[PDB]
RNA sequence: AGGAGAGCGUCUGUUGUACAUCAACACUAGAUACUGCUAAUACCACUGUGGAGGUAUAGUAUAUAAUCCCUGCCCGGUGCAGUAACAUGUAAA
RNA sequence: UCCUAUUUCCUAGUACCAUUAGUGAACUCAUUUGGUCUGAUCCUAAGUACGCAGUGAGCUAAAUAGAUACAAGGAACUUGACAAGCAUUAC
RNA sequence: AAAGGAAAGGUUAACCGCUAUUUAAACACAAAAAA
RNA sequence: AGGUAUGCAGUAAAA
RNA sequence: UGGUUCGAAAAAAAAAUAAAAAAAAAGA
RNA sequence: UGUAACGGUACAAGCUGUAAACAAAGG
């Protein structure tokens, strides 16, 4: 295939996703996202 | 002819002679006036930024303004609002006309 | 798919600057709005609360700004009413619209009450002349009164395009080696006195050089910009709001009619 | 369509109500005292009682007819585009709709639920907004004024702009001789002049009605489109029979509200598109001939070269399309007093 | 790509007289880290060009050993 | 029904056709309290502009719609009725 | 869909706009962070209503409801003056942190109640050896923030956080050792102790957003040893890029006073400390705006008529002049208002004598005007004329700021009526001015 | 995939091991290899409670592994790997320098890869233009005034250890003579600032002149 | 294409932008400015120097560069030189046009009510194809062959031809005018 | 791709990507037929959806088409309409 | 005591993730030199105060694809003026 | 004329909602209840 | 003509 | 500077991800 | 249950879970 995991890409990530897609790594929350994007 | 005239006016700019250009007729190659309208838009971005920040400035000295010793102040309606409340059986109270 | 947006916006607009020059010209001149005068009557009115009151009190006056015909109205303050009217002027005022306003509150709820009728037409037909005094047909935008009374003209903006000052008795560290045209506007609507315009030079002018780039060749008011605008004796402190159906001035006097003053 | 308010808002059989009562009264009491002051003071002012005929109409209309400062200074325009009229000649508002009475409207574009195309010929066209026009005029003895007229995108007639004695703002179908400053009302006491709203009881016979309820409170559904109007042909204590512009005679009960006069735009039939791009604006897509396709898409397909039809005519699903009747036989025709024959014999007869 | 999953291979099967050099861009690139490394007393050039063993210290070569 | 704001409630309008009387100016009885405003402005938005008919099995006179009169079909289509392998989840379950 | 051209045209135009429009008005957020942080691990976790019946309230109730009240901004003065009636017959029954909590809520909101925080401290002195950091840090924050001196107490809560250095928390301490400095309690072996404690924190428990802090150029003149002054300007070059404009300013009007009054401690710094501050005195520290205040603008409104050219609130080095003498250069004004005493009497405050005595070391010639003797001249503008040329005619003031005579918190309460009254006239006289009143309608 | 860190730790498992970067970092900066998860704060309160480091800042990158093929050898098998870990790399700014032959790579094998030597004269990457934002003393708010130099204040602390005039630091090897204001001459050679000086005389505004055809 | 939809002014438009309609008076307006007295508050350039553009008349006396801050465009500011004002490619001789995809010049006119172009091919030389240009356009501008700058000795020649054109219309329908058929 | 003409389509358009760019299709308009609103017609889970939140100057179906003059005869046949069924009507059916 | 008020208000170090900020279809595709050339726009340009890019060697045969120049004749060619030709030529 | 944006947010107004709320950061400063 | 810097609810008007 | 987050507006769900771990006695 | 993703381990078609091959000798 030409996307996806295969060919050795593995799963998605961010750095291989178009802007937008949400994916961190397992960091610890440290507080709360705001109505106006803070 | 380009390239003769680089060379010339970089070699002058390797040596340091002054900054002297050739000061004749240069001929028009373009037919917009990109410079002005530039400096038109470039305008209107510092207008709207100094806009914002007077906003800012205004956000700010209001809230601080309306707390202030001497004019803040915590106040409740002077007649009961309980009074004023429409009676059950108005007619303009929910549920008391046909829908 | 993309949720760029802002600064990386993936809308490709084009880059030609006489395009963006003519879309400059639409989205200013040929903007559209759907407010009305009244509507930026009524969004001031904490600062033009006598004119809203009269307005919304005086009855055909609403109808008369409310039509189609492009209109210019100059709105005076309350500030402006109590600095230039006098006491009794402001009192009479006030206490006519107060009037008004209490007939209307009455509908809404002898000789003695016929002499009602008569001062109630008076004051109608009193305070309807003041309000339309300030009515203009056509709608004067502030840049072409501008471009009117002449600044932007070469030949006449003279003492309005150089203007310069003692710099250092102002920014004296940075300057140790000195240490050492009345245009006519169709009479108001109540009238037929045209009224004049023209333009000045503001006090904050004297000192662009001081802190911008120049290639000159060889009490006061504290309102912001470079030149001021007056019309009939009267400075505009906030023009261009537009509306539907014409275009608000606020002024910092109002232009009582010569039949409204008094001659002693 | 159904993309609007739901099911539970809209649907509703049997209205139990006629007068949409706004009182301004403390009880219930001195509201129906004030209810029938106001009823009597419709009465009062009203004077004219004579019927509001097709002849009359024509005078009201010869009477109308009888009957360089304002611009945007220093604003040169377009180079070659101009609006016909400025704003304070043009017939209509040439401003924009309220935004308070209206809302966009949602571009089924011929296509069901399913997805597939159900109603053939239709495109996109230009933006459009659906304006929610008072077709009950729940609103009765409370005068209101005409304040400006105009154009809408989905309706054939005008709509006019009506703010109510006490401000509230509406937009009604606006009559053949309605103008700006117009005054009118709905009420069994009112007079019989245009734009005013009756009970069918209430308007004498030979009089020219529109937006006609088929039940009563409901709001008007019958004669709608511009330049269209119904005749009021004779009255019984319970139903009131109307000549329709379809040349259809039919009962409506007594009780059923309609508006006096002809709706407006009658010159709408008269407008010339000149081009395909007209109605590609307004919203067409090029219609193809049953007989140009090929013998699997349409029952008068193929045959080398061109031919006729081949067989009396029919639709691309096989029915008779020229005479054949489709109403339903056993469907009870109920109020129908006599339903219209085909136009040919009409004209004809 | 460098692993290899592209079509590149494809047009290398077939022959070319020649290919570009984009000696113009190389060369401004080896200059611009030519002056990296000479503004801090480095001759790159220099070190690059020496002979197995051979040492020259400063800017010094067979001239040199000329004129020596 | 839409009420505008009480202190700006004069709406655009067109000139008046010659002749016509003048409009009396507006009663805004609806001033007099908050709490009586806040009740007129619900009661108008109550209002509905029209109430639809539609097929209901309670009322003696309902009834459904069949096909039509004709009896035909589009041409050249054998349309395939919906099953339980077919057409088995468009729009809902069952 | 589709537009008609013209509607395509104009609905294009204002995309265009509002983009620029955006752009624009993005240009001058260089220090507009998204991610934010807020404070909260003060906020107790028990609940109150701030208007509850204050004769129902204890201790640990009425400070919730104070340090609620300051942090939500619930200034009403009937409600604090019920707090302060409150807090006065409980003064008997508060713990350390109830007290710490209300003089925290006070001098947050900058109540200046005089009356609570003199009938509060003898019970704050006698509770003394139980109080905890946060505690003394906050009664003593309190008092300089809002004017109230004690040197006696203030030096005694500098013992105690000494006596309790190894539970005492770096930020307390610093804090506290600020506001020793800033009202004049330390004397020469208190403040040897403090010094010689504050070395040692800094470099064992504070790091850069801690350190910062401690840079206070009133107490680096005043109060630190030498050895702590060399640390403290050499630790700066370090942790400057974690600072703000306000660290810097105190950094730089530090480096000021020690070039000026301790040259043989700058000339002790090395050459890169001294090439630090040196760049440092080339850049633009963001101030922020200053205006003249009522009495300000009265002062110089006598002077004009005197016939003196000047200038108002400008900014020369690192220090903010009243008035600044044009003719004459050096000759300079300083208009003194009630907080620039401390409350109740004429003393000057430290930062006051400390700006005085360096300008006037600099060349300056200082005069000073007191509003306490300004406000008995009332309307007048002969009288204030006149004493403004009295001055003038008389030497400039010593390099070394004096204090005024004795007062107390009767006459300034009398003096602070005075001056409300006076303000009023004058602003009312002079709009009255302003006013034309020449249109008369004959409209009846 | 790392355990979430616990609110209390009493027993840290995650490793931070130096990392030898082949571009170039600053005198007080450090680059550290770390697990994924970890936070700034996370980072920053490890060093400061285990080593006692002063540390001013903390930027993190992400850094995955680039896929290889197995191609070369004999008898190659063509698979995917990646060679080392998925990891975070933090560039810790702190109060005191780092040695940079502890930081950097070095090599006298292949003489061009010295980042120590090179500085940010290089880009280490296929990045051909550098791109820098502007200064802090460029910048306006705590940035360094051009006239500055010319205050009593920075004289009397410059003393004898500084000259603040900026004529003194003037290239001879790359500034031109002083032109003539009255004749044609560049406005780069020696003003460098975005205004026109007083001593340059009036200059001629011209307007295009777009319809000729018409006049 | 000359559009109906164009602007009608080609000039460089400069706006009066109007601030938030319920701001304050801006921060530099408080500054006290008598010589006498001085209070000079901060930002007080910063903020008035963009206030005056507002008005869109009183762009200054060095504008553009007065708003253009970026050194890309001052690192190519020149002084005392004199420049042209004419686009090379544009010739005052009317219905002149340049195509570059075609690198022509165009000579457009109407003769007779038909629309007609010739073309001049520039690989001759620019000037060389430009002057002819004009010099076609003059030249049938003497002769009378564009309808707008003909003259009464043109019309009048013009007219036998006409006359002629319009006989032998006559005489093909002739036998309708007179009744027959 | 000029001047003078004829044929076919009025015209601007659509069009078979990769053998058909045409006289083929569409088109502005004139007609005819159906449809009284839970309208007819279409989709074919059918108390549902599009039609249409429209109402006979509306919607749907089938021809012929834009401008001018014209558009003859036939209801015997087929279909449709009409009636209890007839009679009778309807061809731009 | 003539400013429309003479109204305290700088940047709290800052969660997680993306980015090679330039030339360049840089995408789908693959006889894929990534980058030059093949078109508008983007810097009041003597081509933007020396920029971006430049691929083994030989050799007079014809034939082919083109480019230029063709005496006199001028469509006699061809199914058909297809293809060509004109639209440069004292200055 | 083919008849065209209004959800969230900011501004102004209104407001008897609430730490689901602006540093235990700082600067400035004739300034304020009751009696 | 999406949302800008104490933040959650919440009504109206509008370049 | 964007994503995230509120709205558009969506279980119309990008496997190994989150303001997203049993959810206030939190011990200030 | 089964499988997989990352991480550790000879950078692996094995083993294994941040204790990532080993505790067996504790009031």
């Amino acid at each position: 295939a030409k996307v996806g995991p295969s060919k050795g890409r593995g799963p998605l990530l961010a750095k291989f996703a178009p802007v937008g897609f949400k994916k961190g790594f397992g960091a610890i929350g440290l507080g709360r996202h705001t109505k106006k994007g803070f | 002819i380009v390239r003769i005239r680089k060379r010339y006016m970089g070699q002058r700019i390797e040596a340091g002679l002054p900054p002297y250009v050739w000061g004749g007729p240069w001929p028009q190659w373009g037919r917009k006036r990109s410079l002005f309208i530039r400096g038109e838009m470039y305008r209107r971005m510092l207008i709207y930024s100094f806009d914002e920040r007077r906003r800012r400035a205004e956000k700010l000295r209001k809230r601080r303004q309306a707390v202030k010793w001497g004019v803040f102040k915590l106040r409740q309606p002077s007649v009961p609002p309980a009074l004023t409340a429409l009676p059950t059986y108005h007619p303009l109270y929910p549920g008391n006309l046909p829908k | 798919w993309t949720r760029a947006s802002g600064m990386r916006n993936p809308v490709k607009w084009t880059r030609d600057w006489e395009v963006l020059n003519r879309k400059v010209y639409f989205a200013f001149d040929e903007r559209e709005i759907r407010r009305s005068m009244l509507d930026a009557v009524s969004a001031h009115r904490k600062t033009a609360s006598l004119f809203h009151r009269m307005i919304n009190a005086v009855p055909g006056v609403a109808h008369a700004m409310s039509l189609p015909g492009p209109h210019t109205f100059f709105l005076p303050s309350d500030k402006a009413c109590r600095d230039h009217l006098s006491p009794d002027s402001l009192h009479a005022l006030t206490e006519r619209v107060a009037f008004l306003e209490e007939q209307q509150r009455q509908r809404v709820g002898g000789g003695t009450a016929a002499a009602i009728a008569d001062r109630v037409a008076k004051t109608t037909e009193q305070l309807r002349t003041f309000v339309l005094a300030h009515l203009i047909p056509g709608e004067w935008r502030m840049k072409t009164l501008l471009l009117a009374c002449g600044a932007g003209d070469p030949r006449r903006n003279g003492s309005l395009r150089y203007q310069d000052t003692d710099r250092e008795l102002f920014a004296p560290v940075m300057y140790a080696s000195r240490l050492g045209s009345v245009f006519l506007l169709p009479p108001p609507q109540s009238t037929d006195e045209p009224l004049p315009v023209w333009v000045q030079a503001s006090r904050y002018a004297a000192f662009l050089p001081i802190t911008t780039s120049t290639n000159f060749p060889r009490r006061r008011s504290t309102v912001g910009g470079a030149l001021h605008l007056w019309v009939g004796g009267a400075l505009v402190t906030k023009g261009d709001l537009r509306a539907h159906n014409g275009v608000v001035h606020m002024i910092d006097k109002p232009l009582i009619p010569v039949q409204l003053l008094a001659s002693p | 369509s159904s993309s609007y308010l739901p099911r539970a808002a809209t649907h509703r059989n049997r209205v139990a109500f006629q007068l949409f009562a706004t009182p301004r009264e403390p009880t219930a009491s001195k509201a129906a005292a004030a209810a029938r002051a106001a009823a009597e003071a419709v009465a009062r002012s009203s004077t004219v009682s004579a019927p509001f005929t097709v002849q009359k109409q024509q005078r009201l209309l010869a009477l109308l007819a009888a009957s360089d400062l304002f611009r945007v200074h220093g604003l040169p325009g377009f180079s070659g585009f101009r609006p016909s009229s400025p704003p304070h000649l043009s017939k209509l508002f040439r401003g924009r709709v309220s935004r308070h009475l209206s809302c966009r409207r949602v571009n089924h574009l011929g296509r069901n639920n399913s997805g597939r195309i159900t109603v053939r010929f239709r495109g996109a066209g230009h933006f459009r907004r659906l304006r929610f026009v008072d077709y009950k005029r729940g609103r009765k003895d409370i005068f209101g004024t005409v304040l400006r007229l105009e154009y809408d995108p989905n309706r054939s007639a005008h709509l006019a702009l009506l703010q109510y004695d006490d401000g509230v703002l509406s937009y009604i179908l606006a009559t053949e001789v309605t103008r700006p400053g117009d005054r009118v009302v709905a009420s069994k006491h009112a007079s019989i002049a245009p734009g005013n709203c009756l009970p069918l009881g209430n308007i004498p016979v030979s009089t020219i009605v529109h937006n006609v309820e088929l039940r009563p409170g409901a709001g008007g559904q019958i004669v709608r489109a511009g330049g269209c109007y119904a005749t009021v042909v004779a009255k019984d204590r319970h139903f009131v029979t109307l000549k329709l512009s379809s040349t259809e005679v039919r009962r409506f009960p007594a009780d059923c509200w309609a508006t006096v006069g002809q709706v407006s735009n009658a010159a709408h039939a008269e407008r010339i598109r000149g081009k395909a791009g007209v109605s590609y604006w307004m919203g067409e897509r090029p219609r193809t001939r049953g007989k140009a396709m090929n013998p699997v898409d349409h029952p008068h397909g193929g045959g080398t070269g061109k031919k006729g039809l081949k067989r009396p005519p029919v639709s691309k699903w096989g029915i008779l399309c020229k005479g054949y009747k489709t109403r339903a036989k056993k469907k009870p025709l109920g109020l129908i007093v006599r339903r219209k024959k085909a136009n040919k014999l009409i004209k004809k007869f | 790509n460098k692993v290899r999953t592209d079509k590149k291979e494809r047009k290398r099967a077939f022959p070319q007289r020649g290919f570009w050099k984009k000696q113009n861009f190389l060369q401004v690139k080896n200059n611009t880290v030519r002056l990296a490394f000479a503004v801090q007393g480095v001759d790159l050039l220099k070190l690059k060009r020496l002979r197995w063993g051979e040492v020259r210290k400063g800017n010094t070569g067979w001239w040199t050993d000329d004129y020596r | 029904y839409y009420l505008p704001s009480g202190h700006q409630p004069h709406a655009e309008r067109q000139v008046f056709h010659e002749g016509a009387g003048e409009s009396p100016p507006l009663n805004l009885w609806w001033r007099e309290n908050r709490e009586l405003e806040e009740a007129f402005r619900r009661r108008l938005g109550e209002a509905k502009c029209f109430e639809r008919a539609f097929a209901d099995s309670s009322e003696p006179l309902g009834y459904t719609k069949g096909r039509c009169r004709g009896g035909g079909g589009k041409s050249g289509r054998s349309v395939r009725r919906r099953s339980k392998t077919h057409k088995y989840r468009e729009n809902r379950a069952f | 869909g589709i537009l008609r051209p013209r509607e395509r045209l104009l609905l294009n135009a204002l995309k265009k706009e509002a983009d620029i429009r955006y752009r624009g008005r993005r240009m001058h957020k260089r220090f507009r962070s998204w991610a934010q942080q807020r404070v909260r691990h003060y906020w107790l976790p028990q609940k109150v209503c701030v208007t509850s019946d204050p004769q129902l309230m204890d201790g640990s109730y009425i400070a919730a409801c104070v340090q609620k009240a300051a942090t939500l901004r619930k200034h009403d003065l009937q409600l604090w003056h019920g707090f302060s009636k409150r807090i006065l017959e409980l003064a008997d029954s508060l713990t350390p942190q109830q007290m710490g909590y209300i003089f925290y809520g006070y001098g947050k909101s900058l109540f200046r109640h005089e009356e609570l925080y003199r009938g509060l401290l003898p019970f704050v002195a006698e509770a003394l050896p139980e109080f905890h950091s946060h505690a003394l840090m906050t009664v003593a924050w309190a008092l300089e923030r809002v004017r109230v001196n004690d040197r006696a107490v203030v030096a005694q809560i500098a013992e105690e956080a000494l006596a309790k250095k190894d539970l005492m928390r770096p930020a307390d301490f610093i804090k506290i050792v600020n506001c020793v400095a800033r009202m004049g309690a330390a004397p020469p072996s208190l403040a040897a102790a403090l010094s010689a404690e504050l070395m040692r924190v800094l470099d064992e428990k504070c790091n850069a957003l801690l350190f910062r802090g401690a840079v206070d150029h009133v107490a680096v003149a005043t109060l630190y040893s030498d050895p702590l002054r060399l640390y403290l300007l050499e630790r700066f070059t370090k942790t400057a890029i974690c600072c703000r404009p306000m660290h810097y300013q105190k950094a730089f009007q530090s480096a000021v006073a020690i070039r000026v009054l301790h040259p043989p401690v700058w000339q002790q710094l090395s050459k890169a400390v001294r090439n630090f501050y040196i760049r440092l005195s080339l850049r633009r520290i963001p101030q922020r705006a200053r205006r003249p205040s009522p009495l300000h603008w009265d002062v110089s409104n006598a002077l004009a008529k005197l016939g003196v050219f000047h200038r108002n609130t400008f900014q020369w080095g690192c220090f903010w002049i009243d008035i600044g003498e044009i003719d004459d250069r050096r000759q300079c004004w300083f208009v003194d208002g009630p907080s620039d005493f401390y409350s109740s009497t004429n003393e000057y405050t430290e930062a006051n004598k400390l700006q005085h005595r360096i300008l006037s070391e600099l060349g300056w010639n200082i005069r000073r005007v007191r509003w306490n003797d300004w406000v008995q001249l009332g309307t007048d503008m002969d009288a204030k004329v006149e004493y403004l040329r009295k001055l003038r005619e008389r030497p400039p003031w010593p390099a070394i700021l004096t204090d005024g005579p004795s007062s107390s918190r009767q006459e300034m309460v009398a003096n602070l009526r005075s001056a409300r009254d006076v303000q009023r006239a004058l602003k009312e006289r002079r709009e009255k001015n302003r006013q034309p009143h020449s249109l008369v309608m004959n409209l009846g | 995939t790392p355990p979430k860190t616990p609110r209390n730790v009493f027993f840290p498992w995650q490793v931070f091991s130096v990392h030898r970067t082949g571009a170039f970092l600053e005198r007080r900066r450090v680059a550290l290899k770390v697990p994924v998860n970890l936070t700034k704060f996370e980072i920053q309160s490890y060093l400061e409670k285990i080593y006692g480091a002063r540390v001013l800042k903390v930027s993190t990158l992400i850094v995955v592994p680039r896929r290889r093929r197995d191609i070369f050898g004999p008898r190659p098998s063509m698979r995917y790997y990646r060679v080392g870990c998925t990891f975070k790399k933090a560039i810790v700014t702190l109060e005191d320098g780092v040695p940079d032959a502890v930081k950097m790579l070095r090599s006298s094998i292949e003489l061009a890869k010295n980042p120590d030597i090179t500085k940010h004269n290089l880009t280490y990457s296929g990045r051909v233009r550098a791109f820098k934002p502007p200064s802090a003393a460029q910048r306006w708010e705590m940035g360094e005034s051009k006239y500055a130099w010319r205050l009593p204040i920075p004289n009397l602390l410059a003393g004898d250890e500084m000259q603040l005039n900026p004529a003194l630091r003037i290239d001879e090897s790359t500034t031109q003579m002083f032109p003539d204001f009255s004749k044609p001459f560049f406005h780069n050679a020696h003003f460098n600032f975005s205004w026109k000086p007083e001593e340059v005389p009036f200059q001629q505004t011209v307007k295009l002149d777009i319809t000729p055809w018409r006049r | 294409s000359a559009n109906p939809y164009k602007p009608k002014s080609r000039e460089v438009f400069h706006p009066y932008v109007p601030a938030p309609e319920h701001l304050p008076p801006p921060a530099y307006t408080t500054a006290v400015l008598k010589p006498m007295q001085q209070f000079i508050p901060k930002d007080f350039y910063r903020d008035m120097r963009v206030d005056s553009l507002r008005d869109g008349v009183s762009l200054g006396s060095d504008f553009p560069w007065n708003v253009t801050h970026k050194y890309r465009f001052w690192r190519r500011r020149k002084y005392n030189v004199q420049l042209d004002d004419r686009f090379i490619r544009l010739s005052p001789v009317t219905g002149v046009d340049y195509y570059p995809r075609l690198n022509v010049f165009a000579v457009q006119w109407r003769e007779d009510g038909q629309h007609r172009i010739r073309w001049f091919r520039a690989a001759y030389g620019l000037t060389r194809a430009m002057r002819a240009a004009e010099n076609f356009r003059k030249t049938l501008e003497a002769t009378g062959r564009v309808d707008n700058w003909r003259t009464a000795r043109h019309l009048r020649q013009q007219m036998l031809e006409r006359r002629q054109q319009l006989k032998l219309r006559k005489k093909r329908f002739a036998k309708i005018s007179s009744g027959q058929f």
